[PDB]
DNA sequence: CGTCCGAAGAGATTCAGAG
DNA sequence: CTCTGAATCTCTTCCTCGTGTGGTCAGGACG
RNA sequence: GCAGAGGUUCUAGCUACACCCUCUAUAAAAAACUAAGGACCACACGA
């Protein structure tokens, strides 16, 4: 009864079943803002029954609590209005069942809806790692004023835009809105309403909605760009910038401070993430939240307008694919004949077959990619012009909305070698793509890897849960007790090198970390950075300008505080743009940040200088 | 030729490849196994009689009295399937066994018995399988899934790697009996053979050989080849054969007859071996050092005194050589040892072995098996002979013996069940050879090694357990009791064996609870093969290699259909064509292949058998003369795909669909979609819920008809004939004269089951599929069961689907559904929930069933009757009282909150001896009248059929037609006929008719007695009231919607019909799906399915237009003929000219809603064929139509993909999931939620949630969840009072769970205290 | 009516080569 | 001859929340 | 309203989480009203 999962500790002390908890499936509800979530009427009624009883007694409608319960059972009209009052400003916690990381549970300001399903705002669903497939989230209701205020200040979604694991925002557009933004931020060499000048974003939107001018067409527009260079002030810059109608429409959405360079590009998923990060760093949290909600609305609307449908004809089989397969067949036949004559051993024969099949796979992949993006041709008022593809599959892959290049290869190009359960590569790869008919033996070889991957996912989540538990338990004995440790010693930080291009630049590693010692400019005996200053975005960019190589950095290990970790030694919390607040639990944050990717983690001479220097 | 239902609607069939074998009866596995199990077998193998013959000696110890089995019969079940289901009693056939007891006169076993005693004893109540293949155990259907367990035999596991941490391989051999004690032999890292039995401590493997009474010298002879040394004056010249020289370097120069062949320190050449053989000299000079390394093979004793010069298996030394020379023995025997291959493993393990005699070995074995007990010589001998040499305690099955011999490569197939000494020594030799290098370790994952244990074998094993326990009891009783005192009935007790069988059937890991929501689910669950179960791998102990699909699973179990979750791959379903061998190994039908012709005859091949042969690809083109048009065809010979020549091929796949199961095959375009998505889709299909009306799948595999026919839900006509009468309750067929029996055939009557609850709370309703006067052929679908349309399994309703993002309402997997879907009730699914209120005998008086309840509204009481039970057919909502029950001094059953439905029927069961209430009496009398009327109508229908058969015969014999009319209808015997065979037939029919009148009155009386007698109830209850709620579940936001291809998503919003996008034709799309899902999860088939459904609906629309306007039958005829032709050649080649032009109109009437299309699983329609199908209709060949926004009205750029797709509503509805609760009843740990349950309670805030709050700067809310919300009684009460007061204040207190922990630690004797 | 009969690794615990 | 480093033998879990189904010491008669 | 009982209803209602009035040894002019207790193991399924 004491030890084990069934033991009283883990069952009833560490994690306790709680009251005021509601569970239901998830729904998108795009109309909701970021802090608001849909909540069924009956679910809010059941969850908020004590508050409803108290408000009923205060109103005088029911003299006794028993009368209030009878009123609730009758479900009369006055009960609904009372439920509206309590729900209006009382945050509730939305919590996905596997709470891998800190963002697993986030508060929301409930909005009463007619239905039986909870609606979660689309942007945060990526942060919740929640799909819309019978996924269910527990809904807990804070009771005390301390609790409601606590949820509003911390647990609420708008309060934590940045994931604790890394400074990159976690509410980044994921599937539909990113696709719509990519569709808006694209250029077609010939389209309706091309080559005309536009007064501003308002005129661009008016032209598109009227339909006389196409959504994506290169047009010179006037934009009022605002700069944050002025200290706590915005300065307007007016210029004629060549762009598409879609980009000009998108510009009115973004806040003033952000420059036009970010929206001028195609705005892939990484581009939108960088846009949100820059908005957070420059404009602040509230403009970032408003911009995120507005960008989600615009992405949804213009994706619906786009109608980026997936179709069989959308995928294209390479014309060179059959010839490549024939050439590979000739090569494998020659290697087989060499094996028969005994010129090549069985092992080297198998290795050569695998290598040439992989080379043919890469060739057919390149041919498929060229048939996707390069093959698209439409005139530029002249004879012929070549442009980037508007094919739906290539839009989905390139924008980063869904899938990757490898999956596009699997759909249209040759699938490639599929491994046997032992891990050894099968000699004969799956020639047919997923679009064409697939052979029975080919399907068997594929399902080998599929079942292997499913079992790997099961063991991955099991071991990831165990690792997260161990990480938390070695963690949680660390809080920020002391504001400043005042220790000179710290770890040296240099860009990581494995012999190739640097995996991580020095700036990203040193970002958010307080220097252990005052670093020096390349000019000798110059104090480029003071000893104890925190490294913000502008400061780090300045460090990139001077191109420093090694920066001594305060580390939690170097911190000598007893039973605690210095705030300056820890550095930026990464939850929000400042030095970590005193007292916050670094240990559990870090343990969850490490444990969370565990599911994504898989279960299983001479020296040449890259560049002159 | 086409059956009439096939004529009513014929699926257009793609796929050029013909099938040589029709799909077998899907439920043939379970039905055939149980049929073998119960069938009387004079041969007495693999049956109940086999178990009886195996265990009935019943020989009294020295009492000279024994009971011998003679025969066993299964009496007819007391209750029918419907009656036992409604009553809750198991559907069981009473087992009465005739047993004969004979008493030998004392002191003379050879003397004949003094007397013979004959009697029939009813022992055990055994469940009987229904025709559908499901046992009814407690009024709920149960089918025991077949168990995939490692077959008995000897197996060799490499165990490479992790053992010894040095990369060495540790070979082990396991002899696994079917029932008994495992025998395992293991190689140590030191290479000593150790034996471990039943996971005991490792013991030297030689010890058993001592227990085998084999002498040490005989052991060394068995496991080594003796090398002879002759005492010679020329320094002990030794007889050497060149064969032993191979594989070893020459430690010494080898010279014979003055010629040295291999020099000192020179590797021995095979040429040197051949030269020495050519010389052929037995004796070769050897030095003293070589014999020193050798080991003496057998004991040598001095002749003078008898003392042993050299101990057996003792290392030689120079002084030992001097002593043996002193002995002067001419023959000296030495073991052969080859370091490269022939290791002397027996020698070292013998040195390790501490026992030199049989008795000491037996003592050590007894100590290992029974530590803590003093060893006894006789006891140890009995223990060993019982462990391995006794049939009763150790048994190897016939399949086990065959696998054992095949692994040991012995010639004989069948042998003795008992393990024998020769078997053990052969196993050790095989293991030693494996260690040497000869042979290879077999794979446990190889499906040839893993047999399928069907329900029959498991029932036989449990019955044998009951029989052996009963046998021990009867042996104890018979010796004690005096002979001839009592008839041999009381000695046999039915209770132990009956309890064992009932325990196995009701409560077992393999006795899964039936999932009856879909006919596909019903067939899949019966066909399901599970590695879990008794005598099988558990989920945790299951290794990774077991879960992964081995290449031999091809055509035997479906690699696609495996349940995802804790048990992945362990529960893989049986493939469609697979059939179990008599030994239990899986067999796949394979076409015999002549060198140039694919011969039509099919030979079933086991997993081990297919390894020897080469099997052709299913997707291999045939010239129709049997020749492959391709000179080189891909094949699977050794489990790996490889090109092969035409002549090399020895076997060909029976069909393209043999690899996938019944569930997986139903997914169209299975070759096009990803394996993971196919797995998920096949899982989702079993979870679909039947709709109010079944709708045919416009795009289908073509196996839907087979699934519907083979499933038990569909009522199929036993004998073909015309339907004189069709009704919703019942269907009556007038049997054809040819197909009807010559006598007593009558006319067939079928009673369709109306709306009844399932094990998954889904309605089962057979709706008649034929009309009055419609001929029905043999083996034809009569009425459509759940999720069935025209004999085609129709799980869900297909509808127009458009792939496009719609303002994010279909974000990543979400699904948008039009208001039109709700309006026409396409996904409205009838859900039947049964609520039971039981009157329990209690202290202070029994609880009453009266209508009057203290402190209730009169309006609620109005719905109930006078007796206190809700009126049948009444409408009730959440919170209402269904039946009024008062606690002794309130306990009235109430509708669960949220549930709203109408009561289909109320059944009340009352114990014998307690008076039935007024409503119960009314229900009983109504049941009596209903059963009597149904029975009498059946009798008069049979009378009508009997007269009709007789009426046709009265024409012969001179009987006038008018004279017949005056004579009474009931009896026609009075009219005389000329004597003939027909006259005798009429006389026999008349006598049988009188006997049937008597049988009819007797059966009516018996049914009355069955209804009249009060139903048996659990002790402590007076009567049980069962009320069934029928709830119609409208499709609702949050419901789970899943296609067949695996795209699963919830319905985000019920968009209005006007808001929905519409094409230029003006039809709004019913469902809007997210295209972005398609590239990420490569279920590209759903897009191809969408295009094919679009083509089908286009053809259907053209046919409907041709039907809306009055059109010539010839025009529709030629149009449908063109549609069925469709360019590329197809197997069907259906001809419209055969149709009578009246069947054409009905076929078009069926086709107008949609055109069924049959797509083979792996030979399905190609893209070119789909394009041609679109071109045949008016619809674009591109498959994408310009679509106009419902709200804005502007047509979308980049025209979207719109087409009809099959979509299944999953039973995972939102209303069942929704569980919000403020406060609920607590547990004994006082944790208020009391577990997440359908009964009100709260969700768990587990460890990871607490970590999440801790990572946040959140502490107060965590403190609430820990104390004031969950387990602080004072805290909870004060919090509730404060909240209702409006002031939200918190008092921490201490969690009651913490005090529980403190008290539990105190109970351990550890002082834990709270410092002040 | 009351009343007595695989698997992975860590740690302890043998274990054993070598002066 | 007494420990050395090694090989063997023994604890200790091995995700995390739902929703439905079923099965669970059993004293037994006697003063 | 804090220890009990009575009252107009309906056996009993003294705050039991609980609904009205009276007083410290005595029972009625009076309408809205009433109930606080219960586990594990297996199977299947969703994530
Ligand atoms: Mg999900």
């Amino acid at each position: 009864m004491i030890k084990g999962k069934q033991g009283r500790f883990r069952q009833n002390l560490l994690g306790k079943r709680v009251d005021y908890s509601g569970r239901s499936v998830i729904t998108v509800g795009p109309y909701l803002r970021l802090h608001q979530c849909g909540l069924p009427k009956k679910m809010a009624l059941e969850l908020f029954k004590p508050f409803i009883y108290g408000k009923l007694e205060l109103r005088g409608l029911a003299t006794t609590i028993k009368a209030a319960k009878k009123m609730v059972e009758r479900e009369e009209a006055v009960v609904w209005d009372i439920l509206d009052e309590v729900i209006r400003e009382h945050p509730v916690l939305l919590n996905r069942a596997p709470t891998l990381h800190r963002l697993g549970i986030q508060a929301f300001e409930p909005v009463l809806i007619e239905g039986k399903a909870i609606q979660l705002h689309p942007l945060v669903c990526a942060a919740y790692n929640a799909d819309f497939d019978g996924d269910q989230m527990a809904v807990h209701v804070p009771l005390t004023l301390e609790a409601q205020l606590e949820a509003r200040a911390l647990m609420m979604s708008t309060n934590n835009i940045l994931s604790p694991a890394n400074g990159e925002p976690i509410i980044v557009p994921s599937q539909d809105v990113v696709l719509g933004l990519y569709y808006m931020t694209r250029d077609c060499v010939n389209a309706k309403g091309e080559g005309m000048v536009l007064t501003g974003p308002k005129e661009a939107e008016r032209l598109y909605r009227s339909g006389l001018a196409s959504l994506h067409a290169r047009v010179k527009v006037r934009i009022t760009e605002y700069e944050k260079d002025a200290n706590g002030e915005l300065v307007a810059k007016t210029s004629l910038k060549d762009t598409t109608v879609g980009r000009a429409i998108l510009w009115m959405i973004v806040p003033k401070g952000l420059p036009y360079s970010i929206v001028n590009q195609a705005l892939g998923k990484k581009a939108i993430s960088k846009m949100l990060n820059t908005c957070y760093r420059i404009l602040g949290l509230k403009p970032t939240v408003i911009f995120a909600d507005q960008i989600m609305y615009t992405g949804f609307a213009y994706a619906a307008r786009s109608g980026a449908s997936v179709g069989i004809d959308d995928m294209v089989i390479p014309e060179k694919k059959h010839e490549i397969i024939s050439e590979a067949e000739a090569e494998v036949a020659e290697i087989q004949e060499q094996f028969q004559s005994g010129l090549v051993t069985a092992g080297e024969r198998y290795n050569k077959v695998i290598d040439i099949w992989a080379a043919a796979n890469d060739r057919v992949s390149k041919a498929m990619m060229d048939n996707l993006q390069t093959e698209t041709v439409i005139n530029r008022d002249g004879q012929e012009e070549k442009q980037v593809s508007f094919n739906s599959i290539y839009m989905m892959a390139d924008s980063g909305a869904r899938g990757s290049a490898a999956q596009i290869r699997q759909l249209a190009g040759m699938r490639g070698l599929m491994a046997k359960p032992d891990g050894s590569i099968i000699e004969t790869p799956i020639t047919a793509n997923f679009r064409e008919g697939l052979n029975v033996l080919q399907y068997f070889i594929s399902t080998h890897g599929a079942r292997k991957g499913l079992a790997d996912t099961a063991l991955k989540t099991a071991n990831s849960g165990y690792l997260t538990r161990r990480l938390v338990d070695v963690a949680q004995d660390l809080v920020v007790t002391e504001d400043d440790c005042g220790t000179h010693e710290g770890i040296m930080m240099t860009p990581v090198i494995e012999g190739g291009d640097v995996k991580e630049p020095l700036r990203d590693r040193v970002l958010g970390r307080v220097t252990a010692e005052d670093v020096l400019k390349p000019g000798t005996a110059d104090i480029l950075v003071p000893r104890n200053t925190l490294l913000h975005e502008q400061w780090c960019d300045l460090l990139e300008e001077n191109s420093v190589d090694a920066v001594k950095v305060r580390s939690v290990v170097s911190c000598d505080t007893d039973f605690g970790v210095c705030a300056h030694c820890y550095g930026r919390d990464l939850a929000r743009g400042h030095i970590i607040n005193k007292g916050e639990a670094i240990g559990v944050i870090a343990a969850q940040s490490i444990g969370e990717p565990g599911t994504q983690l898989t279960m299983r001479s001479s020296i040449q200088v890259k560049n002159k220097g | 030729v086409y059956s009439y239902t096939e004529k009513k609607r014929i699926r257009k069939d793609f796929g050029k490849r013909p099938q040589v074998l029709d799909v077998p009866y899907l439920l043939s596995i379970q039905l055939d196994s149980f049929q073998k199990f119960i069938e009387q077998d004079p041969e007495g193998q693999y049956g109940l009689e086999a178990a009886f013959r195996s265990v009935f000696p019943i020989q009294s110890y020295s009492g000279n009295s024994e009971l011998q089995y003679v025969s066993y019969r299964l009496g007819e079940p007391v209750f029918d399937v419907q009656e036992c289901q409604i009553r809750g009693v198991t559907y069981s056939a009473p087992l009465r066994v005739k047993l004969r007891l004979v008493i030998y006169e004392r002191e003379a076993p050879e003397g004949t018995v003094k007397d013979i005693k004959e009697q029939e004893v009813y022992m055990g109540e055994i469940p009987l399988m229904t025709d559908n293949g499901t046992f009814v155990i407690n009024g709920t259907e149960r089918v025991i899934v077949s168990q995939l367990h490692r077959s008995p035999g000897v197996f060799f596991d490499s165990d490479k790697g992790k053992t010894h941490s040095s990369g060495k391989v540790l070979y082990n051999a396991r002899i696994i009996p079917y029932r008994g004690s495992w025998l395992d032999f293991e190689f140590d890292p030191k290479d000593n053979l150790f034996v471990r039995i039943d996971r005991r401590r490792k013991l030297p493997a030689t010890i058993i050989l001592r227990a085998l009474n084999y002498t040490t010298e005989q052991i060394l002879d068995l496991f080594f080849e003796k090398v002879i040394f002759e005492i010679r004056d020329n320094k002990l010249q030794m007889e050497l054969v060149p064969e032993r020289l191979r594989g070893e370097t020459a430690s010494f120069d080898i010279e014979a007859n003055g010629k040295v062949y291999v020099e000192k320190g020179r590797r021995i050449t095979a040429r040197h071996i051949r030269q020495l053989e050519k010389d052929d000299v037995k004796l070769i000079e050897v030095p003293v050092e070589y014999i020193a390394g050798k080991v003496v093979a057998k004991d040598y004793i001095d002749e003078s005194t008898g003392e042993l010069i050299c101990a057996a298996n003792m290392e030689l030394s120079l002084d030992l050589l001097a002593k043996l020379s002193q002995s002067g023995h001419k023959r000296i025997e030495t073991l052969f040892t080859n370091d490269l291959d022939h290791g002397p493993y027996i020698s070292e393990t013998l040195r390790v072995d501490p026992t030199n005699d049989r008795l000491s070995a037996l003592v050590e074995i007894y100590r290992m098996m029974r530590p803590g007990e003093p060893p006894t010589r006789e006891a140890a001998e009995s223990l060993f002979e019982n462990l391995f040499f006794s049939e009763d305690r150790y048994d190897l099955s016939a399949v086990g013996r065959m696998k054992f011999n095949r692994s040991l490569l012995r010639e004989e197939i069948e042998g003795s069940g008992i393990l024998s000494k020769d078997d053990i020594i052969d196993v050790m030799k095989k293991l030693i050879d494996i260690r040497n290098g000869k042979g290879e370790v077999d794979d446990i994952d190889h499906l040839g090694n893993r047999r399928i244990r069907s329900v029959g074998e498991m029932a036989e094993n449990q019955f044998r357990v009951g029989l052996v326990r009963v046998e021990r009891a009867v042996k104890e009783r018979l010796s004690l009791g005096d002979l001839d005192t009592l008839m041999p009935q009381d000695m046999i007790n039915a209770k132990p064996i009956s309890a064992a069988v009932k325990e196995f059937f009701g409560s077992s890991q393999l006795s899964q609870f039936m999932d009856q929501n879909n006919p596909l689910s019903e067939i899949t669950h019966k066909r399901r093969i599970s590695a879990l179960g008794p005598g099988g791998l558990t989920r945790e102990r299951a290794g990774f290699e077991v879960r992964d699909v081995h290449p031999t699973h091809y055509g035997r179990v479906c690699p696609i259909e495996t349940p995802e979750g804790p048990n992945i791959g362990l529960i893989n379903s049986l493939s469609v064509y697979a059939q179990t061998n008599e030994y239990g190994f899986l067999e796949t039908p394979y076409r015999k292949v002549t060198d140039g012709v694919v011969t039509d005859e099919i030979h079933y091949l086991s997993a081990i058998e297919e390894g020897n042969y080469v099997i052709a690809q299913a997707n291999s083109n045939l010239d129709e003369e049997g020749h492959f048009v391709e000179d080189l065809v891909t094949c699977r010979s050794k489990g790996e795909s490889s090109l092969f020549s035409r002549d090399q091929v020895d076997y060909m796949d029976v069909s393209t669909q043999q690899v996938v199961s019944v569930g997986a095959s139903l997914i169209p375009f299975l070759e096009h979609d990803d394996a993971n998505r196919a797995l998920m889709g096949a899982n989702m299909q079993r979870q679909a819920v039947p709709t109010l009306r079944a709708d045919k799948p416009l795009v289908g595999t073509g196996m839907e008809r087979a699934v519907a026919v083979d499933s038990g839900v569909t009522a199929v006509a036993k004998r073909g004939g015309v339907v004189q009468y069709v009704d919703a309750s019942r269907i009556v067929i007038k049997v054809n004269e040819d197909e009807m029996y010559p006598g007593e055939a009558g006319i067939d009557i079928y009673n369709l089951t109306k709306y009844t609850r399932s094990n998954q709370n889904t309605c089962i309703n057979q709706m008649p599929c034929v009309s009055l006067g419609e001929p029905v052929e043999r083996g034809d679908v009569l009425a459509d069961g759940p999720s069935t349309d025209l004999g085609e399994l129709a799980l869900g309703q297909n509808m127009r689907v458009a792939f496009m993002p719609w303002n994010g309402y279909n974000f990543e997997d979400s699904i948008l559904v039009s208001e039109r879907v709700v309006q026409e009730d396409r996904f409205t699914t009838i859900h039947i929930q049964e609520l039971a209120c039981v009157s329990r005998d209690t202290k202070l008086g029994p609880e009453e069933i009266t209508a009057d309840i203290p402190n209730v509204g009169e309006a609620a009481l109005s719905k109930l009757d006078e007796s206190g039970i809700v009126y049948i057919g009444a409408e009730v909502t959440g919170g209402d009282i269904l039946v009024g029950k008062v606690t002794p001094k309130d306990s009235s059953l109430r509708v669960p909150n949220g549930v709203s439905g109408t009561v289909i029927d109320v059944q009340v069961f009352t114990r014998d001896g307690v008076e039935k209430d007024k409503r119960a009496l009314e229900i009983e009398e109504m049941q009596l009248k209903q059963a009597k009327k149904d029975l009498s109508e059946e009798l008069q229908i049979l009378e009508a059929g009997l007269f009709s058969r007789i009426r046709a015969v009265l024409v012969a014999g001179g009987v006038e037609a008018e004279k017949l009319d005056k004579l009474p209808r009931d009896r026609w015997l009075e009219l005389g006929l000329t004597d003939e065979e027909k006259q005798n037939q009429l006389e026999q029919l008349a006598e049988q008719y009188d006997e049937l009148k008597h049988e009819f009155e007797k059966k009516l009386e018996a049914k009355r007695r069955k209804i009249t007698q009060g139903d048996d109830l659990a002790p402590g209850v007076l009567k049980i009231v069962k009320v069934y709620l029928a709830v119609k579940r409208r499709i609702q936001p949050g419901d789970k919607m899943a296609g067949r291809h695996g795209n699963k998503g919830v319905i985000s919003k019920i968009n209005p019909i006007e808001d929905m996008p519409y094409d230029e034709n003006g039809t709004p799309v019913d469902i809007v799906l997210n295209p972005l899902g398609v590239p990420s999860r490569m279920n590209i088939g759903q897009i191809l399915e969408t295009h094919l459904g679009m083509a089908a609906k286009g053809i259907g629309d053209k046919i409907n237009a041709m039907l809306k306007q009055q059109q010539e039958v010839a025009k529709l005829r030629e149009f449908i003929q063109r549609a069925y032709d469709l360019g590329a050649d197809v197997r069907q080649k259906v001809d419209l000219s055969t149709f009578s032009d009246e069947e054409v109109m009905r076929l078009a009437e069926n086709l107008r809603k949609g055109m069924p299309i049959a797509t083979p699983v792996f030979d399905g329609a190609k893209e070119a064929e789909i394009k041609e199908l679109l071109k045949l209709g008016d619809l674009p060949t591109s498959g994408q139509i310009r679509l106009y926004d419902g709200r804005t009205g502007e047509q979308f750029e980049r025209p979207v993909t719109v087409g009809y797709m099959y979509m299944l509503k999953l039973n995972h509805l939102v209303d069942d999931k929704m569980h919000a609760r403020s406060t609920g009843s607590y547990s004994l740990v006082t944790q208020q939620p009391l577990g997440g349950k359908a009964q009100f309670g709260g969700q768990r805030f587990g460890e990871m949630e607490v970590w999440a709050l801790e990572a946040y700067g959140a502490a107060y809310t965590l403190q609430e969840m820990l104390t004031v919300k969950s387990d602080d009684v004072n805290g909870r009460t004060k919090m509730y009072k404060n909240i209702v007061d409006g002031n939200h204040q918190m008092e921490p207190g201490m969690p009651e769970s913490f005090n529980v922990l403190l008290k539990e630690i105190r109970s351990l004797g550890i002082n834990i205290e709270l410092e002040d």
